[PDB]
């Protein structure tokens, strides 16, 4: 496909690609541009909805601007933005297939007469002499400018398989930030395109068909919010995982009828149309391609699949009920500045979007007004709880649905679509279009009238706390009494739950003013640390379900069990079920089970047994369906409240983060305006405060993940302890009744003997083994999603992980962490295999590497870690720089010095941490790790796998340096492998794990930590006698090898295959000694190691080692190793001594 | 995993497809094609 981007709002009308047409039958006209075959864009507001409507007719949560998309510049911006999103979608393969399918899914022609067909999809020119073929026209939004939608041209024609045109209301300029990312407008366009697919294939459900979505737990009444069928089928998310089950617990006549109508019209085309020459072959080809894809393919298309394919982060939990949870904020996207063919420029998180002007115009009509009042009915607090725009029924859907006992259950979502075939189709000319008059339903705008009700509460609700935690005052006092915060008539305090930060601010309340930058650094670091200890802190508790990461501040964030001494004590003494309001919500599904047919009475034993087996299988499947229904019911009823808690807690965390940032910025501005600090110090203070704010954001994200995981586990445990026992009891009664019926039926059969009656009775019983469907992995794997993976890899702690390899022609060196780290390296750096991968070889004079990344600038309060593999090839005692970031003497660095290393950390204020590491430069590989943890203020240095240094950096302030980390390795050629910088402190266990994981790659290493190889002249040493080599000496007409308490023996390893170079673990070896003529090893009768000359008489030993030891290999033969002998000291093949004797090494 | 023991191929990204050769020669290549098919015995098992 090719999207036409060469159109502007003032292009001349060519009567083919750009024209002016009429919407429906009304006298309104508008300009449209054909971007791809049969798909048009109308860069104008939707004609059907009036641009101005009454105030009470406004939809809550909607932004109304009658002047939007009015001027020609705005229309051209809309056209270009829509074309850019179209190009982005088309560039991906799956998006291109979707676009081709929409371009070829023409509505079925209407047979006005037998053999006479008239099109339904057409657009009428101004004077009504030109007709345009269009499957889909993309408009601007209707009355509400944030309401993306898709509507059908004709209702019945789009309901019964014929199909209609679709009309899209699209808002490309506005986006909203969900959690930590901006929703891509391309995904919303894709969702509307899929809805247009539903319309084009005539598979639109009846309006009353709608699965339940949430339980309106905010009210005091029983009511279920149920979502439309198309919205649930195409939205995706975790909710779609509770319906797309095998087998299907929810089925309806629609899913049977829709394929029927599709096949009916397919037959109509292939019999009547395909052989008819009355219409152009273009319609033949379009219908052929439309019918080449069935209805199951359209059904399996949903936003989860496109999120996975396009790698787009989307809401995943209750994503169609966000207007109750997420009060959105809107950002304007400049498609020449903040967008391109690859989505948001520099990712969906790292891009910056200007706040839209419309956020103040967001209409806020809440479904509930909560009023906290005291004993004397005085109005203390007032807050708004919003609806979701979903139809709320008063009847329990789960108590009325009848799970179908009898049903039949049996690839890429759009695998059958051929883009090349659809592109090759010539378009439909204007001269061969015969329209059908009544092809369009009269459009009627639909206005949703929300209802408002009041509630008076003596106990604060979570929204009371959430709204009391936000303030507009810039002089904020974080209080610790919500009742006092509300009762504060001065409107000065703001409620908070950070006891450490509040106490620290109270302690420095009488502290002297911060005159210099050093005091500012101290204050900022202390505030960051107190905030991170307040927010990210979690505690493991053992509940009736397991070990759970209870996050204690929720009690003071959402008014959850504040009565007790602590949140954890109440959470334990009350159980998980206490965290929600409506706790007894599970009802037994209405289930019918067919009794055994009586016609089987006159059946033979084998046929009766086979029918009973079929009944058994169907009963098991029905029980599984009942479990799926119970799972969906538990979700919709109980996990809705827990996700309300999740979103409220995340909003509380964001409010606290904003308050802390307000405090930081007000202090920084006051210091800038009212201090004698030098101007360059003020500039560095601003630069450092930016990084500190970024780190505060990261700590907030950590807290959000913590509360999310805690509440997910709590909900799963609620399902464990509350829903499953009820399912078990109901299923026990059901299996008891079915067993009784089957036993009676067998005892009533006439053609069956008594022994065969007993056999069939015992063969077809039901017990707990048949409805024991509980699976914890599936319950905790519901919440896994592509959005989670993308967030996890985007916020990955790996700031830099150097990767290097050799391609035919050159060597590739770079960053593999996925961040924006740029690498500039001297092109004369070779790559040689190190431990596990390639390693950079540095001359030490002109070989330079520079890693640029913003985080490398470091700062006052960012923890980080640097680890790598270093093998020095120098002997210089001079203090020669190896690697680090040092701008104006400020930063961190590591230099060679003596035979070891020196780690240096210099801050702006002059405080210096200088540490020396001994025995590091030995022509041997060493795994070096540094961990700077600003929370506990700890500096950890590991060499190989030993904690060589553990210092306190409590006296190190801002170390802001340049963004460049430079690897020079002055004056010492060296091998550097696996360079890695993380933004997280590293513990000892992680260092040990990384060391052993890299080392344990099934390779045999000599004393030099390098790779041992065949046909190399080594020298053998013992672990116990590493200082004492092995000598060859003649005795008893033979030659024997021994140590001395003597010419040193030369050792080589030989393999059977001449294609093997290095020696891998667990392989056969022939040991060889280089004499005047080469000789091999053998084991004599006394198990002594004899030297022989025969080539084939030498037998093959086995090489192994222990993963706990880097390079102390062991040689064995037939289950008996080689060990040092007693003093007499040769080697013997015996296993009646200490383990240290079997150990060996090579050099 | 053992040498000299024929194995059929599967890809974790797209299980429904299996490996096949287009042609043998210098210009040939290997590719994935489907559907995997299905072996079923009623009320007992149904797998690709």
């Amino acid at each position: 496909m090719k999207i036409n981007n060469n159109f502007n709002i003032d292009s001349l009308i060519d009567n083919r690609d750009v024209a002016i047409v009429r919407g429906r039958k009304t006298d309104t006209f508008f300009k449209v541009f054909q971007v791809a075959p049969n798909i048009w864009v109308a860069p104008e507001r939707y004609y059907g909805e009036s641009l101005n409507i009454n105030e009470d007719q406004k939809s809550d949560g909607g932004i109304y601007d009658s002047n939007f998309l009015l001027t020609n510049d705005e229309k051209d911006e809309f056209l270009q933005a829509t074309v850019k999103i179209l190009q982005r979608i088309n560039n991906n393969v799956i998006g291109a297939k979707l676009l081709s399918l929409i371009s070829t899914a023409i509505p079925f022609p209407y047979e006005y007469k037998p053999g006479d067909y008239r099109q339904t999809n057409y657009l009428v020119s101004k004077d009504n002499q030109h007709y345009y073929t269009a499957n889909l026209v993309i408009f601007g939004p209707g009355t509400n400018i944030v309401e993306n939608n898709a509507v059908y041209y004709k209702k019945e024609d789009s309901e019964n398989g014929m199909g209609t045109m679709s009309e899209i209301w699209f808002q490309p300029f506005l986006t909203y930030k969900y959690d930590q990312f901006y929703v891509d407008p391309a995904l919303e366009l894709i969702k509307c395109l899929i809805k247009s697919l539903y319309y084009l294939y005539g598979i639109k459900p009846s309006d009353d068909l709608s699965i339940p979505y949430r339980l309106r737990s905010e009210f005091n009444s029983l009511e279920y919010s149920e979502l439309d069928m198309v919205d649930f089928l195409i939205s995706g998310g975790t909710d779609y995982k509770l319906l797309n089950t095998n087998p299907y617990w929810f089925t309806d006549n629609y899913f049977i009828n829709a394929p029927k109508n599709f096949e009916k019209y397919k037959n109509d085309y292939e019999t009547k149309i395909k052989n008819n020459n009355d219409i152009a072959n273009s319609i033949k080809l379009y219908l052929e391609q439309k019918f080449k894809t069935n209805v199951q393919d359209i059904w399996e298309l949903n936003l989860s699949y496109f999120s996975t394919e396009f790698e787009i982060m989307m809401p995943e939990i209750f994503n169609n009920a966000l207007n109750h949870y997420h009060r959105k904020e809107y950002y304007v996207i400049d498609y020449f500045k903040n967008y391109n063919i690859n989505g948001f420029i520099n990712g969906q998180i790292k891009t910056i979007l200007l706040l839209s002007k419309y956020n103040k115009n967001i209409i806020n009509k809440p479904e509930l007004i909560v009023n906290l009042i005291n004993e004397n009915n005085s109005v203390l607090m007032k807050s708004n709880i919003y609806g979701d725009g979903l139809k709320g029924t008063i009847g329990n859907f789960y108590a009325v649905y009848k799970i179908p006992y009898n049903i039949g259950d049996e690839d890429s979502c759009l695998d059958n679509v051929d883009i090349k075939e659809i592109d090759n189709i010539p378009p439909i000319n204007d001269a061969d279009i015969y329209p059908y008059r009544k092809n369009c339903d009269p459009f009627t705008p639909v206005y949703n009238i929300t209802e408002t009700k009041e509630i008076n509460t003596t106990i604060p609700f979570p929204v009371n706390y959430l709204q009391a935690q936000v303030t507009n005052s810039n002089d904020i006092n974080l209080s610790s009494d919500f009742l006092k915060v509300i009762s504060s008539k001065d409107r000065s305090l703001v409620y908070s739950f950070l006891d450490n930060t509040i106490d620290y601010l109270d302690s420095i309340k009488y502290d002297g003013p911060i005159d210099t930058d050093k005091k500012y650094y101290l204050w900022l670091k202390e505030i960051f640390r107190n905030y991170s200890f307040d927010m990210t802190e979690t505690q493991e508790v053992n509940t009736l379900c397991g070990f759970n990461k209870v996050v204690p501040w929720l009690g003071k964030a959402l008014n959850i069990l504040n009565t007790g001494n602590s949140f954890i004590e109440e959470f334990k003494t009350l159980g998980p079920i206490s965290l929600i309001n409506k706790k007894e919500n599970i009802t037994m599904p209405k289930i019918e089970i067919d009794e055994i047919p009586n016609s089987m009475l006159n059946l033979s034993f084998k046929d009766l047994s086979e029918n009973l087996f079929n009944i058994f299988s169907k009963n098991n499947s029905y029980f599984e369906k009942i479990y799926y229904d119970f799972l969906d019911q538990w979700w919709t009823q109980y996990y809705s409240q827990y996700f309300d808690l999740i979103c409220m807690a995340k909003r509380s965390v964001l409010a606290q983060e904003s308050l802390i940032k307000k405090i930081i910025q007000k202090k920084l501005s006051y210091l800038i305006g009212n201090s004698n600090i030098s101007s360059d110090n003020l500039a560095l203070m601003n630069l450092t405060t930016t990084n500190t704010l970024r780190d505060i954001s990261n700590e907030s994200q950590i807290a959000m993940n913590n509360v999310n995981n805690f509440l997910n586990n709590v909900a799963i445990c609620v399902f464990q302890t509350n829903i499953y026992p009820k399912f078990i009891s109901f299923m026990e009664q059901c299996i008891n009744n079915i067993n009784k019926n089957t036993r009676e039926f067998i005892q009533k059969c006439t053609n069956i003997t008594e022994n065969e009656k007993l056999q069939l009775i015992n063969q077809n019983i039901f017990s707990s083994l048949d409805f024991d469907f509980l699976n914890i992995e599936n319950l905790k794997s519901l919440f896994n999603s592509e959005t989670g993976l993308l967030i996890k890899e985007e916020t990955s702690p790996y700031e830099l992980v150097l990767y290097a390899f050799q391609e035919p022609g050159n060597n590739a060196i770079g960053d593999a962490s996925g961040k924006n780290t740029s690498i500039e390296y001297s092109k004369d750096i070779g790559l040689v295999y190190g431990i596990n991968s390639d390693a950079l070889y540095l001359n030490g004079s002109n070989q330079s590497i520079s890693f640029s990344n913003d985080f490398f600038e470091n700062g006052l309060t960012n923890s980080f870690s640097i680890y790598f593999w270093l093998r020095n090839l120098g002997k210089d005692t001079i203090k020669s720089k190896l690697i680090g970031s040092k701008e104006d003497n400020c930063g961190w660095e590591i230099y060679f010095q003596d035979t070891g290393l020196v780690f240096n950390m210099i801050d702006s204020n002059g405080n210096e941490k200088n540490i020396y590491l001994s025995d590091v430069s030995n022509n041997s590989w060493h795994y070096i790790t540094i961990s700077v943890d600003r929370l506990k203020e700890q500096l950890l240095i590991f060499i190989d796998d030993n904690l060589v240094a553990n210092e306190s950096i409590k006296e190190i302030l801002n170390i802001y340096s340049s963004n460049i980390i430079s690897l020079l390795s002055e004056n010492n050629p060296s091998y550097i492998e696996g360079l890695t910088i993380l933004n997280k402190p590293t513990t000892s266990q992680e260092v040990l794990s990384n060391y052993f994981k890299v080392l344990n790659n099934s390779y045999i290493r000599d004393s030099s930590e390098e790779r041992l190889e065949y046909n190399k002249t080594y020298q053998l040493y013992n672990y116990v006698f590493s200082e004492n080599p092995i000598y060859e000496i003649k005795q008893n007409n033979n030659i024997y090898l021994t140590i001395n308490n003597l010419q040193v023996s030369k050792f080589k390893l030989l393999s059977i295959n001449p294609n093997k170079q290095y020696v891998q673990k667990l392989d056969e070896v022939i040991i060889s000694v280089l004499d005047n003529m080469e000789k091999y090893i053998d084991i004599s009768e006394d198990n002594r190691l004899q030297l022989i000359d025969n080539k084939n008489n030498a037998k093959k030993m086995i090489i192994s080692n222990d993963i706990f030891i880097s390079n102390c290999l062991t040689l064995s033969y037939n289950g008996k190793y080689i060990c040092l002998s007693m003093k007499d000291n040769w080697m013997i093949c015996n296993n009646d001594m200490s383990k240290y004797l079997y150990l060996w090494s090579f050099k | 995993l053992q040498y000299d023991k024929p194995y059929y191929m599967l890809n974790l990204y797209d299980p429904n497809k299996y490996v096949d050769v287009n042609n043998v020669g210098i210009r040939g290549y290997m590719y994935l094609k489907g559907p995997r098919g299905s072996v079923m015995t009623t009320n007992i098992y149904l797998n690709s």
